[PDB]
Protein backbone atom coordinates (compact mmCIF):
# COMPACT_ATOMS: atom_id res chain seq x y z
CA UNK A 1 0.00 0.00 0.00
CA UNK A 2 0.89 3.64 -0.59
CA UNK A 3 2.46 5.90 2.00
CA UNK A 4 0.12 7.97 4.18
CA UNK A 5 1.39 11.56 3.98
CA UNK A 6 2.86 13.35 0.95
CA UNK A 7 4.49 16.75 1.58
CA UNK A 8 5.15 19.22 -1.23
CA UNK A 9 8.63 20.23 -2.37
CA UNK B 1 16.37 19.86 -20.44
CA UNK B 2 17.43 16.23 -20.50
CA UNK B 3 16.44 14.21 -23.55
CA UNK B 4 17.24 10.52 -23.89
CA UNK B 5 16.52 8.60 -27.05
CA UNK B 6 14.46 5.37 -26.81
CA UNK B 7 16.00 1.97 -27.31
CA UNK B 8 13.73 -0.25 -29.38
CA UNK B 9 13.23 -4.00 -29.51
CA UNK B 10 10.60 -5.63 -31.67
CA UNK B 11 9.95 -9.30 -30.94
CA UNK B 12 7.30 -11.92 -30.29
CA UNK B 13 6.22 -13.29 -26.91
CA UNK B 14 6.74 -16.91 -27.94
CA UNK B 15 9.09 -18.33 -30.57
CA UNK B 16 7.59 -17.59 -33.99
CA UNK B 17 5.80 -20.50 -35.63
CA UNK B 18 3.82 -19.78 -38.79
CA UNK B 19 0.10 -20.29 -38.35
CA UNK B 20 0.17 -20.20 -34.54
CA UNK B 21 -1.30 -17.37 -32.45
CA UNK B 22 1.27 -15.21 -30.64
CA UNK B 23 1.93 -11.65 -29.45
CA UNK B 24 4.01 -9.04 -31.25
CA UNK B 25 5.85 -6.79 -28.83
CA UNK B 26 7.71 -3.52 -29.21
CA UNK B 27 9.61 -2.54 -26.11
CA UNK B 28 10.82 1.06 -25.85
CA UNK B 29 13.08 2.11 -22.97
CA UNK B 30 15.69 4.57 -21.76
CA UNK B 31 13.83 7.56 -23.14
CA UNK B 32 12.93 10.98 -21.76
CA UNK B 33 10.64 12.92 -21.70
CA UNK B 34 7.71 10.47 -21.63
CA UNK B 35 5.78 11.82 -24.63
CA UNK B 36 6.33 9.15 -27.26
CA UNK B 37 4.60 7.70 -30.32
CA UNK B 38 4.78 3.95 -30.94
CA UNK B 39 3.05 1.92 -33.66
CA UNK B 40 3.22 -1.69 -34.80
CA UNK B 41 3.04 -2.19 -38.56
CA UNK B 42 1.98 -5.14 -40.71
CA UNK B 43 3.39 -4.97 -44.24
CA UNK B 44 3.69 -1.22 -43.77
CA UNK B 45 0.20 -0.64 -42.34
CA UNK B 46 -0.41 0.65 -38.82
CA UNK B 47 -2.02 -2.06 -36.67
CA UNK B 48 -5.17 -0.73 -35.00
CA UNK B 49 -5.57 -2.98 -31.99
CA UNK B 50 -2.39 -2.25 -30.05
CA UNK B 51 -2.15 -1.89 -26.29
CA UNK B 52 0.62 -0.76 -24.00
CA UNK B 53 1.77 -1.22 -20.42
CA UNK B 54 1.36 1.53 -17.83
CA UNK B 55 4.11 4.17 -17.89
CA UNK B 56 6.95 3.32 -15.50
CA UNK B 57 10.68 4.13 -15.25
CA UNK B 58 14.08 2.70 -14.27
CA UNK B 59 16.55 3.74 -11.53
CA UNK B 60 17.97 6.45 -13.79
CA UNK B 61 14.49 7.95 -14.33
CA UNK B 62 14.30 6.96 -18.00
CA UNK B 63 10.88 5.59 -19.03
CA UNK B 64 9.93 2.24 -20.51
CA UNK B 65 6.77 0.99 -22.17
CA UNK B 66 5.63 -2.27 -23.70
CA UNK B 67 3.35 -2.01 -26.75
CA UNK B 68 1.88 -5.29 -27.93
CA UNK B 69 -0.78 -6.88 -30.10
CA UNK B 70 -2.00 -10.41 -30.83
CA UNK B 71 -0.94 -11.87 -34.17
CA UNK B 72 -0.29 -15.00 -36.18
CA UNK B 73 2.97 -14.85 -38.13
CA UNK B 74 3.16 -16.33 -41.60
CA UNK B 75 6.05 -16.86 -43.98
CA UNK B 76 5.44 -13.70 -46.02
CA UNK B 77 3.98 -11.19 -43.57
CA UNK B 78 6.44 -8.49 -42.47
CA UNK B 79 6.05 -6.65 -39.17
CA UNK B 80 7.88 -3.63 -37.78
CA UNK B 81 7.73 -1.05 -35.03
CA UNK B 82 7.72 2.67 -35.77
CA UNK B 83 8.65 5.11 -33.07
CA UNK B 84 8.86 8.87 -32.86
CA UNK B 85 10.17 10.97 -30.01
CA UNK B 86 11.59 14.49 -29.61
CA UNK B 87 15.10 12.98 -29.85
CA UNK B 88 14.42 11.56 -33.33
CA UNK B 89 14.50 13.81 -36.41
CA UNK B 90 12.75 11.10 -38.43
CA UNK B 91 10.40 8.43 -37.18
CA UNK B 92 12.59 5.38 -36.50
CA UNK B 93 11.46 2.03 -37.91
CA UNK B 94 12.72 -1.34 -36.70
CA UNK B 95 11.78 -4.47 -38.62
CA UNK B 96 10.81 -7.66 -36.85
CA UNK B 97 13.35 -10.45 -37.19
CA UNK B 98 12.15 -13.73 -35.69
CA UNK B 99 15.79 -14.40 -34.77
CA UNK B 100 16.04 -11.40 -32.40
CA UNK C 1 15.63 -14.73 -2.38
CA UNK C 2 15.45 -10.94 -2.02
CA UNK C 3 12.30 -8.97 -2.75
CA UNK C 4 11.13 -5.39 -3.11
CA UNK C 5 8.01 -3.24 -3.39
CA UNK C 6 8.04 0.14 -5.09
CA UNK C 7 5.74 2.87 -6.30
CA UNK C 8 6.53 4.96 -9.38
CA UNK C 9 4.89 8.35 -9.91
CA UNK C 10 5.07 10.49 -13.05
CA UNK C 11 3.58 13.96 -13.28
CA UNK C 12 3.65 15.97 -16.51
CA UNK C 13 2.38 19.54 -16.87
CA UNK C 14 0.19 20.39 -19.85
CA UNK C 15 0.29 24.21 -20.30
CA UNK C 16 -2.96 25.53 -21.73
CA UNK C 17 -4.13 21.94 -22.17
CA UNK C 18 -5.81 21.56 -18.81
CA UNK C 19 -4.84 19.43 -15.83
CA UNK C 20 -1.36 17.86 -15.44
CA UNK C 21 -1.05 14.20 -16.44
CA UNK C 22 -0.49 11.92 -13.45
CA UNK C 23 0.38 8.22 -13.49
CA UNK C 24 1.16 5.89 -10.63
CA UNK C 25 2.10 2.21 -10.69
CA UNK C 26 3.09 -0.25 -8.00
CA UNK C 27 5.38 -3.24 -8.32
CA UNK C 28 6.40 -6.19 -6.20
CA UNK C 29 9.75 -7.20 -7.62
CA UNK C 30 9.13 -7.22 -11.41
CA UNK C 31 5.36 -7.71 -11.28
CA UNK C 32 3.09 -4.65 -11.50
CA UNK C 33 -0.01 -4.92 -9.29
CA UNK C 34 -1.81 -1.54 -9.29
CA UNK C 35 -2.12 1.63 -11.36
CA UNK C 36 -3.79 5.02 -11.43
CA UNK C 37 -4.19 7.18 -14.52
CA UNK C 38 -5.42 10.74 -14.07
CA UNK C 39 -6.76 10.62 -17.64
CA UNK C 40 -8.65 7.35 -17.13
CA UNK C 41 -12.42 7.21 -16.69
CA UNK C 42 -12.63 5.38 -13.33
CA UNK C 43 -10.52 7.83 -11.34
CA UNK C 44 -9.61 4.92 -9.08
CA UNK C 45 -6.60 2.84 -8.13
CA UNK C 46 -6.87 -0.32 -10.27
CA UNK C 47 -5.62 -3.92 -9.99
CA UNK C 48 -3.03 -5.12 -12.53
CA UNK C 49 -2.26 -8.52 -11.01
CA UNK C 50 -4.71 -11.37 -10.26
CA UNK C 51 -3.46 -11.82 -6.71
CA UNK C 52 -4.37 -8.25 -5.72
CA UNK C 53 -7.94 -8.52 -6.99
CA UNK C 54 -8.95 -10.38 -3.81
CA UNK C 55 -8.43 -7.26 -1.68
CA UNK C 56 -11.84 -5.91 -0.68
CA UNK C 57 -13.42 -2.49 -1.36
CA UNK C 58 -11.80 -1.12 1.78
CA UNK C 59 -8.41 -1.56 0.08
CA UNK C 60 -9.44 -0.01 -3.23
CA UNK C 61 -11.35 2.88 -1.65
CA UNK C 62 -8.39 3.61 0.61
CA UNK C 63 -5.67 3.39 -2.05
CA UNK C 64 -7.78 5.42 -4.47
CA UNK C 65 -8.05 8.17 -1.85
CA UNK C 66 -4.32 8.17 -1.03
CA UNK C 67 -3.22 8.03 -4.67
CA UNK C 68 -5.43 11.06 -5.40
CA UNK C 69 -3.66 12.84 -2.51
CA UNK C 70 -0.37 12.04 -4.25
CA UNK C 71 -1.78 13.42 -7.48
CA UNK C 72 -2.64 16.71 -5.81
CA UNK C 73 0.79 16.97 -4.18
CA UNK C 74 2.53 16.64 -7.54
CA UNK C 75 0.16 19.15 -9.07
CA UNK C 76 1.31 21.66 -6.46
CA UNK C 77 4.91 20.55 -6.94
CA UNK C 78 4.88 21.36 -10.65
CA UNK C 79 4.05 24.99 -9.92
CA UNK C 80 6.52 25.28 -7.05
CA UNK C 81 9.44 23.91 -9.08
CA UNK C 82 8.44 26.17 -11.98
CA UNK C 83 8.90 29.01 -9.50
CA UNK C 84 12.15 27.72 -7.96
CA UNK C 85 13.87 27.71 -11.35
CA UNK C 86 12.06 30.77 -12.72
CA UNK C 87 10.64 28.96 -15.76
CA UNK C 88 8.05 29.95 -18.35
CA UNK C 89 4.50 28.89 -17.53
CA UNK C 90 4.20 27.74 -21.12
CA UNK C 91 6.63 24.84 -21.19
CA UNK C 92 5.92 21.26 -20.20
CA UNK C 93 7.84 19.79 -17.28
CA UNK C 94 8.21 16.45 -15.56
CA UNK C 95 8.45 15.36 -11.94
CA UNK C 96 9.00 11.72 -10.98
CA UNK C 97 8.95 10.09 -7.56
CA UNK C 98 9.93 6.60 -6.52
CA UNK C 99 9.82 5.00 -3.11
CA UNK C 100 9.87 1.55 -1.62
CA UNK C 101 11.66 -1.07 0.43
CA UNK C 102 13.88 -4.11 -0.05
CA UNK C 103 13.79 -7.20 2.20
CA UNK C 104 16.41 -9.92 2.25
CA UNK C 105 15.88 -13.61 1.57
CA UNK C 106 14.69 -13.70 5.18
CA UNK C 107 11.94 -11.19 4.37
CA UNK C 108 13.54 -8.81 6.86
CA UNK C 109 14.06 -5.10 6.12
CA UNK C 110 17.16 -4.55 3.98
CA UNK C 111 16.80 -0.90 2.86
CA UNK C 112 14.39 1.94 2.09
CA UNK C 113 14.19 4.46 -0.78
CA UNK C 114 12.48 7.76 -1.56
CA UNK C 115 13.85 9.63 -4.58
CA UNK C 116 12.59 12.63 -6.53
CA UNK C 117 13.56 14.01 -9.94
CA UNK C 118 12.68 17.11 -11.95
CA UNK C 119 12.86 16.92 -15.73
CA UNK C 120 14.79 13.65 -15.56
CA UNK C 121 17.52 14.89 -13.23
CA UNK C 122 18.09 13.88 -9.59
CA UNK C 123 16.45 16.52 -7.39
CA UNK C 124 16.28 15.16 -3.86
CA UNK C 125 16.68 11.73 -2.32
CA UNK C 126 16.51 10.16 1.12
CA UNK C 127 19.88 8.76 2.19
CA UNK C 128 20.09 5.12 3.27
CA UNK C 129 20.16 6.06 6.96
CA UNK C 130 16.59 7.29 6.40
CA UNK C 131 17.42 10.36 8.46
CA UNK C 132 19.14 12.72 6.01
CA UNK C 133 18.72 14.11 2.51
CA UNK C 134 20.72 14.57 -0.69
CA UNK C 135 19.89 17.89 -2.33
CA UNK C 136 20.97 18.20 -5.96
CA UNK C 137 21.15 22.01 -6.12
CA UNK C 138 20.03 25.23 -4.44
CA UNK C 139 16.36 24.66 -5.26
CA UNK C 140 16.63 21.18 -3.80
CA UNK C 141 18.22 22.55 -0.62
CA UNK C 142 15.19 24.78 -0.12
CA UNK C 143 13.01 21.66 -0.33
CA UNK C 144 15.44 19.83 1.97
CA UNK C 145 15.09 22.47 4.71
CA UNK C 146 11.33 22.38 4.35
CA UNK C 147 11.25 18.61 4.69
CA UNK C 148 13.63 18.75 7.65
CA UNK C 149 11.44 21.28 9.45
CA UNK C 150 8.39 19.10 8.86
CA UNK C 151 10.20 15.96 10.04
CA UNK C 152 9.40 14.20 6.78
CA UNK C 153 12.33 11.79 6.98
CA UNK C 154 11.01 10.42 10.28
CA UNK C 155 7.56 9.73 8.85
CA UNK C 156 9.25 8.06 5.88
CA UNK C 157 11.41 5.62 7.85
CA UNK C 158 8.41 4.45 9.86
CA UNK C 159 6.56 3.71 6.61
CA UNK C 160 9.59 2.20 4.88
CA UNK C 161 10.64 -0.01 7.81
CA UNK C 162 7.15 -0.87 8.97
CA UNK C 163 4.16 -0.60 6.67
CA UNK C 164 6.20 -1.10 3.49
CA UNK C 165 7.83 -4.34 4.61
CA UNK C 166 4.61 -5.57 6.26
CA UNK C 167 2.50 -5.23 3.13
CA UNK C 168 5.26 -6.54 0.88
CA UNK C 169 5.23 -9.75 2.94
CA UNK C 170 1.44 -9.89 2.76
CA UNK C 171 1.64 -9.46 -1.01
CA UNK C 172 4.34 -12.13 -1.32
CA UNK C 173 2.08 -14.49 0.63
CA UNK C 174 -1.20 -13.72 -1.11
CA UNK C 175 0.62 -14.00 -4.40
CA UNK C 176 2.82 -17.00 -3.50
CA UNK C 177 2.11 -18.70 -6.84
CA UNK C 178 3.15 -15.65 -8.90
CA UNK C 179 5.62 -13.62 -6.85
CA UNK C 180 7.38 -16.55 -5.20
CA UNK C 181 7.97 -18.51 -8.40
CA UNK C 182 11.31 -18.75 -10.16
CA UNK C 183 11.17 -19.69 -13.78
CA UNK C 184 14.66 -20.82 -14.78
CA UNK C 185 15.35 -19.63 -18.33
CA UNK C 186 14.82 -21.93 -21.30
CA UNK C 187 18.04 -21.71 -23.32
CA UNK C 188 19.18 -22.40 -26.86
CA UNK C 189 21.47 -20.97 -29.54
CA UNK C 190 21.03 -20.00 -33.17
CA UNK C 191 23.64 -19.91 -35.91
CA UNK C 192 23.37 -17.62 -38.95
CA UNK C 193 26.01 -17.09 -41.63
CA UNK C 194 26.46 -13.41 -42.45
CA UNK C 195 29.10 -14.19 -45.08
CA UNK C 196 31.25 -17.11 -46.21
CA UNK C 197 33.82 -16.35 -43.50
CA UNK C 198 31.75 -15.12 -40.53
CA UNK C 199 28.66 -16.23 -38.65
CA UNK C 200 26.39 -14.97 -35.89
CA UNK C 201 25.99 -17.07 -32.78
CA UNK C 202 23.05 -15.96 -30.63
CA UNK C 203 22.38 -17.21 -27.10
CA UNK C 204 18.81 -17.14 -25.86
CA UNK C 205 17.36 -17.05 -22.34
CA UNK C 206 13.57 -17.28 -22.39
CA UNK C 207 10.55 -17.46 -20.10
CA UNK C 208 12.50 -16.68 -16.93
CA UNK C 209 11.38 -14.97 -13.72
CA UNK C 210 12.57 -12.95 -11.91
CA UNK C 211 14.23 -10.61 -14.41
CA UNK C 212 17.67 -10.56 -12.83
CA UNK C 213 20.04 -12.65 -14.97
CA UNK C 214 23.62 -12.79 -16.27
CA UNK C 215 24.17 -13.80 -19.89
CA UNK C 216 27.62 -13.66 -21.46
CA UNK C 217 29.75 -15.11 -24.26
CA UNK C 218 33.33 -16.28 -23.79
CA UNK C 219 36.07 -17.26 -26.24
CA UNK C 220 38.44 -19.92 -24.91
CA UNK C 221 36.86 -19.17 -21.55
CA UNK C 222 37.78 -15.47 -21.73
CA UNK C 223 35.18 -12.69 -21.47
CA UNK C 224 34.11 -11.06 -24.74
CA UNK C 225 32.27 -8.14 -23.16
CA UNK C 226 33.15 -5.68 -25.94
CA UNK C 227 32.57 -8.06 -28.83
CA UNK C 228 29.18 -9.07 -27.52
CA UNK C 229 25.89 -7.60 -28.59
CA UNK C 230 23.78 -7.81 -25.45
CA UNK C 231 20.18 -6.60 -25.44
CA UNK C 232 18.35 -5.13 -22.50
CA UNK C 233 16.39 -7.75 -20.52
CA UNK C 234 12.84 -7.46 -21.87
CA UNK C 235 9.24 -8.36 -20.87
CA UNK C 236 7.64 -11.18 -22.83
CA UNK C 237 4.22 -9.79 -21.93
CA UNK C 238 3.04 -12.77 -19.87
CA UNK C 239 4.92 -11.96 -16.70
CA UNK C 240 8.20 -13.56 -17.86
CA UNK C 241 11.32 -12.08 -19.42
CA UNK C 242 13.76 -12.69 -22.25
CA UNK C 243 17.26 -11.70 -23.25
CA UNK C 244 19.86 -12.72 -25.79
CA UNK C 245 23.54 -12.16 -26.46
CA UNK C 246 25.34 -12.55 -29.78
CA UNK C 247 28.89 -12.59 -31.15
CA UNK C 248 30.18 -12.57 -34.69
CA UNK C 249 32.29 -15.68 -35.05
CA UNK C 250 34.86 -16.45 -37.73
CA UNK C 251 33.42 -19.51 -39.53
CA UNK C 252 35.29 -22.56 -38.27
CA UNK C 253 35.75 -21.13 -34.75
CA UNK C 254 32.29 -21.87 -33.31
CA UNK C 255 33.78 -24.44 -30.93
CA UNK C 256 35.93 -21.85 -29.10
CA UNK C 257 32.85 -19.96 -27.89
CA UNK C 258 30.65 -20.66 -24.89
CA UNK C 259 27.52 -19.01 -23.60
CA UNK C 260 27.14 -18.60 -19.86
CA UNK C 261 23.85 -18.23 -18.03
CA UNK C 262 23.26 -17.34 -14.38
CA UNK C 263 19.83 -17.11 -12.79
CA UNK C 264 18.16 -17.81 -9.43
CA UNK C 265 16.21 -20.57 -11.15
CA UNK C 266 19.42 -22.45 -12.01
CA UNK C 267 21.13 -24.39 -9.17
CA UNK C 268 24.29 -24.44 -11.27
CA UNK C 269 25.28 -21.90 -13.95
CA UNK C 270 24.73 -23.06 -17.52
CA UNK C 271 27.49 -23.22 -20.09
CA UNK C 272 26.55 -23.75 -23.72
CA UNK C 273 28.76 -24.35 -26.74
CA UNK C 274 27.70 -24.70 -30.36
CA UNK C 275 28.73 -28.20 -31.44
Amino acid sequence: ILSALVGIV
Amino acid sequence: MIQRTPKIQVYSRHPAENGKSNFLNCYVSGFHPSDIEVDLLKNGERIEKVEHSDLSFSKDWSFYLLYYTEFTPTEKDEYACRVNHVTLSQPKIVKWDRDM
Amino acid sequence: GSHSMRYFFTSVSRPGRGEPRFIAVGYVDDTQFVRFDSDAASQRMEPRAPWIEQEGPEYWDGETRKVKAHSQTHRVDLGTLRGYYNQSEAGSHTVQRMYGCDVGSDWRFLRGYHQYAYDGKDYIALKEDLRSWTAADMAAQTTKHKWEAAHVAEQLRAYLEGTCVEWLRRYLENGKETLQRTDAPKTHMTHHAVSDHEATLRCWALSFYPAEITLTWQRDGEDQTQDTELVETRPAGDGTFQKWAAVVVPSGQEQRYTCHVQHEGLPKPLTLRWE
